[PDB]
């Protein structure tokens, strides 16, 4: 018996859901006064485990109506003869005991798309759902609610009109969203006053709502075992976070305080990727909005990817971590196609930073020669000349780029339609050497007698990654100073 | 620096739906099906 | 039930389709003493949301005939050939009642062309439909209508004399046809004085009719959104303007196919190519009989090559706005597929849509991945990069001249392209796009200053005089740099 | 007709073919016009299921039985 | 090759066998660099994916005699890009080369493609063709 | 004959093959001439199927299994 | 190595997932004179393929999970 | 065993699954040993068809309503 | 020998049935320089003819004795 | 089973030229069966041991004793390699004038060791494709473990210095799939059955 106060984060979407499934059911005469019919189908999507099945049961028990349920991978695994009668029994029983809701989940297993890999059944069940849903609108108190994992694998005939027209995007919560579900899942565990809530929510930063019930039970089981309460940090080191090996990794929590110096890059990254994503009211009357492309070049170990995850956690957006040789090139045609779906994924989860490394190869793709590959590294730049400036005013994406060789820049990639804002990342000077190194030994319980001004005087042409070896060698011998302290 | 691409093809099924051997139906007739509550079925005697 | 007045916008196709259903049933005596037999099949085809099943139900209830329905994915069996027995079951049931009408929607789903399957039961499913329609010797009893979305995926044996002739394309209601759709849907809703249906069809490009019914419903959601909860809601002009931006048109399949909302004067300078663009498809559409009088075919293709960023996306999409033709958008290596056998058929369906959506505008970008003048790099594979260029060089020659087919180019490398690509008769005018001079780089900045309120105290040519050999996109970088340099204090 | 045969259940298309040739010769002269024979007999590399082999071997056997003039 | 199975030379098998059955029938052959370019070379095809194109073009030559009226014409822009077994003796013993039109032929080209035109005969079409030396009939 | 065995199903075809070898045993000497073994026994490894090892495995245990001189 | 084209970068990251699942494991890279010699010297067609195979392990040295004792 | 119970029918494997959990309730404590989970629930990257997702949906269903004792 | 796969070795199988069931036989192959493109050329000091048809040729052409008249 | 067809076909030829007790089977009927035999087992390496003496070849007596002091002593008792902590030999080499009778020298090594012999051809490292150059050379190795004791013969070992850097997109297992496995398969023995 769940209610409205059991989940949060999507409260802006939970309010617009309550006017979609409760308002036509509790007040069906309001649509009679306006003339039009009430909507029938609203679907939800996102990552599975944000509470997609718990959301439908919460609004069902908070309304007192009938709750019909048809499972996705259960009724479609029959021999194509009982599925069309189960859907006929589903709409007939909901009409008998109106008001009623109909919740279905995993509709992608019922309704896939038509592709080149034909051979499945793919029919006789979704077409039964087409002829069942377009009727029944004779002011009947029935609604259908769909749920799926991938919102783009669904057949486009469902999301046309009158069958599934309204959509909601329940995704991962923010830092305050995981803070709300942490107070919900810890209402019965008798914790002490040593636990935190804001710091425990901020140290997660990528945790789906299903993990909060598992991370609470793992820390509670550890407290039981010590009988024959800061065990939450033990649970993060043992349990693996959900969305394990996807492109949504967040395990490094370096903010803008932990990275020092380079003030000609911090304010010059605030000008391009935080201004249209926060204040777009001035960008619609001062030309085109987005400043997507930005280039970073310089010496090796100058701090290129140190600021990659730092800007990705400031606005708490997604971070597409695509490596350099990610064009896998198993054949001849898929090498230009595997770069396009990750751009469409950036448009779905917009705004989202995308990272690349040294993919400029049209200067070596000269015309009419003999030494060339079989279709890669000469025609994938022709896809790069048409998929980078595929912009939209409702997405305002931005793409960063870090390289170490500014001499091989293509003459067509240094263009305002491509990555144009090139910024040299220089060496850290004597003032930036203190701002980088002091933020890295903040976790070290060091003595304040040793000042790093002598390190900056002993390092004149050293890079910041070479300075990171100095604090690593100082910490590795402080470990040896701690090893020869407990044995005697 | 080259590729190998090949597709596939399938055939789904055919069926006949043949069943009901005659020896199962002859055993299917000679049985009982149950009688409500008080629907006795009787005996009878005669021809001394 | 719906009727003849339930749908507008297709009044030309309504009076055309009403002849082949009323005359074989109401007055069959016109086919007597003339020798011929009345036809049976009517073929409708178009995009989804145009009202194919709505027009089928409207003609059934307005005549009182024995209507029947045959669904596409429903009657398709794998048990013992039961689809071949259920098609002839529906034909004898329609023959028992006179007059009757059957309807087969999504006919491409039932036994399509054999370019892919070629061995399944669908080869023997369509041949059942050949002998069923040809054996309809019962005159003036059954009239069959069909509906689909792609006329090229069906087998061409249906387009014949006996079974399915007299095909009609249900087009897009652009010539004030959306006003008739708005008159049907909004006649039941309560309206105000500020609304006007004539100020809605001029801004809704496309809008086949299904999204128009979604637009008035979403405008009612905005009206009831302000009610916190005897009731007088109405509508307003701002509700339809809210439904324009907060709801997508029919573009979930492809992102941009219509336009990018530009005009003639959005390209900076280049007034000479604006004159030469008036010899393109704007010219010979309204007078095509002059080339038949002069006895020669018009120009087929104009090619362009030069420095990148000088107007190969603005002028390439300005043709889609100066005539508002059936534009398509296709990228260079997006035409390239992963399969080897698809390497020649992918250009075929694109060119087949061009002759079917006449008048149309097509274009190409980055032909260096498509031309490949050496003709495949090394070989040795099961498939090679040689059929992608040798197919379009012959298919573009096998097109009708009076069908509004042409090509236009946008490249950056003049050496990867083949000499037969730049051949006259296929791509005639070798026009190198030039770098703009000091007389044309003043209107380059003015292409962006038309929409933003620039202060008149700032000199317009002072920023333009800093260019000493720059491109047309470089002055967009200045106003993009000024887009983040103008505010600076309003956070 | 071609597609009208093989659409039966439980294997009676052979009995509809055996009664076709038997009833023709009982009232000779007769003409057996098999229309659309390409929908009955494909090649052996494009075989489909098991009932397609059963009707092409029934036709090849029964064609040889007409040698009695 | 639109279908990946069977319909590669089976769409040509009803062209070869029907040319002697439905005689007279003239079959034109073009686009020679898109059928047998890499398959007939020294490197060939390795894997048996689509090597089924250069076989039926050669084995249908010796099996066809001059019993009925058959006629084939091969035309291409690159004559050396085709397999040399297509130019085997006994089938291509007559090689006719179409040359470039000279100055005595380019003036009559301009009188040929200007057929249905209201052309004024007072002008000189030779003066246009006299400035065409490396300019072919497309120019 | 060849195709007359494949015109039946799997059940009655094995019973008809068993009846032919029993009557020839009591009528020794006898000649059991079978025809068209390619339709019954094709190349099995190209089409690894179910019926391609049904009637030939019944024949192989009956051909190698018989011993009565 | 890269026999065909790009057939080495998929065979580098295919061992990183099982290196941390069955932990503790180590991985022993040996004889780097075929990859770590070409940065800006070889400018041929093999040098263009050399620039595509050395950035796989260069990004995987700092992109690997360093808390799984690999 | 994994491939043993799932090799039966859909209604037959469900009846053996349902009768095992109601038997385990009346003799608490009980241990229900399941082997070879990979044969019942493989990965969904290229394993097409839907015959495996029927039985694994009933395992997650019956693992819920056993909260109290 | 330039037919589809599977039939490229069955033609040489018929001349081996002609060595046994239809003896005698005479084998003859003409234009040995055109078949070198299909057989392949050995280069350097370590090479060989990696061909599909030469494995079935060279093994059974030496196993037959003089009585089969090969 | 081929012997059972040899005695029946030779006896059937004897019946053919008698009628045209008066029966008699000569050796020439079996000589007719020799020219009409059916070789079935051809695509398998020879597993049978031979009995050719070392005196069939002439000279090179200084290298027959060096091979007799290495491999034919531990196959009877391997205690000589364990009393001082040593390992048996993995691979030998021969080099000089090519094709001067090294196949019969590879035949005669399986007689003083009282074991079998496996004859793997020379250019089979390049004639075998991808997979065939790796799986087939180890499908005989575990078969040699079941047929222990035995010896394996290889030839044309000059491919290690020319087919190491395999990065071309034309060849398959003939360029790079040999060098990646001979360093592993030669040291991938069990040291208990003495292949
Ligand atoms: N607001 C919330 N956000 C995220 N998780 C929640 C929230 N409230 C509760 N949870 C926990 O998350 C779980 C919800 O997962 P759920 O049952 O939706 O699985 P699912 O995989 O999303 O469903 P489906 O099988 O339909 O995909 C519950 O078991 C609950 O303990
Ligand atoms: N502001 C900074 N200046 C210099 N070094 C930094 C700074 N911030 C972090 N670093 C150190 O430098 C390293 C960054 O390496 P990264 O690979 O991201 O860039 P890089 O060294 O330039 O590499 P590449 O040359 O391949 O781009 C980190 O490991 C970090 O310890
Ligand atoms: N006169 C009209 N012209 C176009 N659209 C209309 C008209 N009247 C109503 N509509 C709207 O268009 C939709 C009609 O689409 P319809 O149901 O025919 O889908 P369809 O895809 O054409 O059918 P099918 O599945 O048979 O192809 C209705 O939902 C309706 O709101
Ligand atoms: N008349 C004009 N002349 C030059 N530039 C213009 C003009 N009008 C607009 N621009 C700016 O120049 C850019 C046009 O660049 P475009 O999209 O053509 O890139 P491109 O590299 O030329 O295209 P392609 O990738 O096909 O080579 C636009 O972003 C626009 O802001």
């Amino acid at each position: 018996e769940v209610g409205y106060d059991d989940i949060g984060g999507c409260r802006k979407q939970m309010a617009q859901i309550r006017e979609m499934v409760e308002l036509p059911l509790r007040h069906p005469q309001l649509f009679k006064a306006i003339g039009i019919k009430p909507p029938r189908g609203v679907l939800m999507y996102g990552p599975p485990g944000t509470g997609k099945t718990l959301m439908a049961r919460a609004v069902a028990n908070e309304t007192g109506a009938f709750f019909f349920l048809i499972n996705g991978p259960e009724v479609m695994s029959k021999m194509a003869g009982e599925s069309e009668s189960n859907l006929r029994k589903a709409f007939e029983e909901a009409e008998k005991n109106a008001p009623a809701i109909i919740f279905i989940d995993e509709i992608d297993s019922i309704a896939p798309k038509r592709d080149k890999t034909n051979g499945e059944v793919e029919r006789r069940v979704v077409s039964q759902l087409l002829t069942l849903m377009d009727g029944m609108k004779a002011r009947s108190n029935v609604v259908v609610i769909a749920a799926t994992n991938r919102p783009n694998s669904i057949d486009p005939a469902l999301r046309r009109f009158g069958r599934f027209d309204r959509e909601v995007d329940i995704g991962i919560p923010d830092a305050t969203g995981r803070l709300e579900v942490l107070r919900i899942h810890t209402k019965n565990m008798k914790l002490a006053d040593d636990v935190d809530l804001e710091a425990l929510a901020a140290e997660t930063h990528g945790y789906v709502g299903a993990d909060i019930a598992s991370l609470c039970s793992e820390a509670a089981m550890q407290q039981i075992r010590e009988k024959m309460m800061d065990n939450f940090r033990f649970a993060l080191g043992n349990s693996n976070p959900s969305a394990l090996r996807e492109t949504v990794v967040e395990s490094v929590n370096v903010t803008w305080d932990d990275v020092g110096g380079l003030d000609e890059i911090k304010e010059e990254l605030k000008e391009t990727v935080e201004y249209p994503v926060l204040h777009p009211d001035q960008y619609t009357k001062f030309g085109l909005s987005p400043s997507k492309g930005v280039l970073f070049y310089g010496p090796p170990g100058t701090g290129k990817t140190l600021l990659a995850k730092a800007v990705a956690t400031e606005v708490s957006a997604n971070f597409i971590s695509v490596k350099g040789p990610e064009l896998l090139s198993m054949w001849y045609g898929e090498s230009e196609s595997n770069i396009r779906d990750i751009f469409d994924k950036a448009r779905a989860a917009a705004p989202t930073v995308v990272f690349l490394d040294q993919l400029d190869s049209i200067a070596k793709a000269r015309g009419g020669s003999l030494g060339d590959a079989g279709g890669a590294s000469d025609r994938v730049v022709n896809q790069l000349l048409t998929e980078m400036d595929g912009m939209n005013a409702k997405k305002n994406v931005f793409v960063i780029g870090a390289t170490n060789r500014p001499d091989q820049i293509d003459p067509a990639i240094l263009r305002p339609g491509r990555l144009d804002q090139l910024i040299y990342v220089p060496l850290p000077d004597e003032n930036a050497r203190l701002s980088i190194l002091n933020a890295q030994l903040r976790k070290t319980p060091l003595e304040p007698g040793l000042e790093l001004t002598a390190i900056a005087k002993a390092t004149q042409g050293f890079s910041g990654a070479d300075l990171l070896y100095i604090v690593q060698r100082a910490a590795k011998y402080a470990i040896k100073d701690s090893i020869e302290a407990h044995r005697q | 620096q080259i590729f190998v691409k090949t597709l596939t093809g399938k055939t789904i099924t055919l069926e006949v739906e043949s069943s009901d051997t005659i020896d199962n139906v002859k055993s299917k007739i000679q049985d009982k099906e149950g009688i409500p509550p008080d629907q006795q079925r009787l005996i009878f005697a005669g021809k001394q | 039930e719906v009727g003849y007045d339930d749908i507008g916008g297709c009044r030309k196709q309504m009076a055309q389709i009403r002849e082949m259903v009323e005359l074989p049933l109401r007055h069959p005596q016109l086919f007597k003493a003339i020798g011929i037999k009345p036809p049976r099949g009517v073929l409708m085809y178009g995009p989804p949301g145009t009202g194919k099943t709505l027009m089928a139900r409207a003609v059934a209830n307005e005549t009182g005939a024995f209507f029947f329905l045959i669904n596409g994915p429903e009657v398709m069996s794998k048990m013992a050939g039961e689809s071949e027995s259920n098609l002839r079951k529906a034909f004898e049931e329609a023959e028992k009642n006179a007059p009757a009408i059957i309807f087969i929607d999504e006919i491409d789903s039932i036994a399509p062309k054999r370019d892919k399957t070629n061995g399944e039961v669908e080869r023997r499913v369509v041949s059942q439909l050949l002998t069923l329609m040809d054996g309809m010797k019962a005159r003036s009893n059954v009239v069959v209508i069909a509906a689909t979305n792609r006329p090229n995926s069906i087998d061409p044996a249906l387009r014949r004399f006996g079974r399915f002739d007299r095909e009609v394309d249900i087009g897009i209601p652009d010539a004030t046809g959306r006003l008739e759709v708005l008159r049907i849907h909004t006649k039941n809703m309560k309206l105000a004085d500020d609304v006007d249906l004539e100020a809605l069809a001029a801004e809704t490009h496309g809008y086949v009719g299904a999204d128009i019914a979604s637009l008035c419903s979403e405008a009612a959601m905005q009206q009831i959104r302000e009610k916190m909860d005897l009731d007088s809601l109405g509508v307003t002009m701002d509700n339809f303007r809210f439904a324009l931006g907060n709801s997508n048109p029919s573009a979930l399949r492809e992102t941009v196919v219509e336009s990018v909302n530009v005009t003639w004067d959005d390209v900076g300078g280049l007034d000479e190519i604006k004159e030469e663009l008036k010899e393109t498809v704007e010219y010979p559409v309204l007078h095509p009989d002059q080339y038949t009088k002069f006895g020669l075919s018009p120009s087929k293709g104009v090619l362009f090559y030069g420095p990148p960023g000088t107007g190969k996306t603005l002028l390439a999409k300005a043709v889609a706005t100066e005539v508002s033709a059936n534009f398509i958008s296709v990228k260079g290596p997006e035409l390239l597929s992963m399969w080897y056998g698809e390497s020649e058929s992918n250009i075929r369906d694109i060119f087949d849509k061009a002759r079917a959506a006449a008048p149309t505008v097509v274009f190409l970008d980055q032909l260096d991945s498509i031309a490949k003048a050496r003709g495949g790099s090394l070989g040795d594979a099961g498939g090679a990069s040689d059929r992608v260029v040798n197919q379009l060089l012959t298919e573009m020659d096998g097109m009708n001249a009076k069908k509004n087919v042409f090509v236009i180019g946008a490249t950056n490398r003049p050496d990867q392209i083949d000499p037969a690509i730049l051949r006259p008769g296929r791509l005639d005018q070798l026009i190198y796009v030039p770098l703009p001079d000091e007389n044309a780089r003043l209107s380059i900045l003015n292409a962006q200053l038309r929409k933003t309120p620039l202060e008149p105290g700032l000199e317009l040519t002072a920023i333009a005089k800093a260019t000493q050999g720059f491109s047309g996109a470089d002055l967009l970088y200045i106003v993009q740099r000024a887009a983040k340099y103008a505010i600076k204090d309003s956070i």
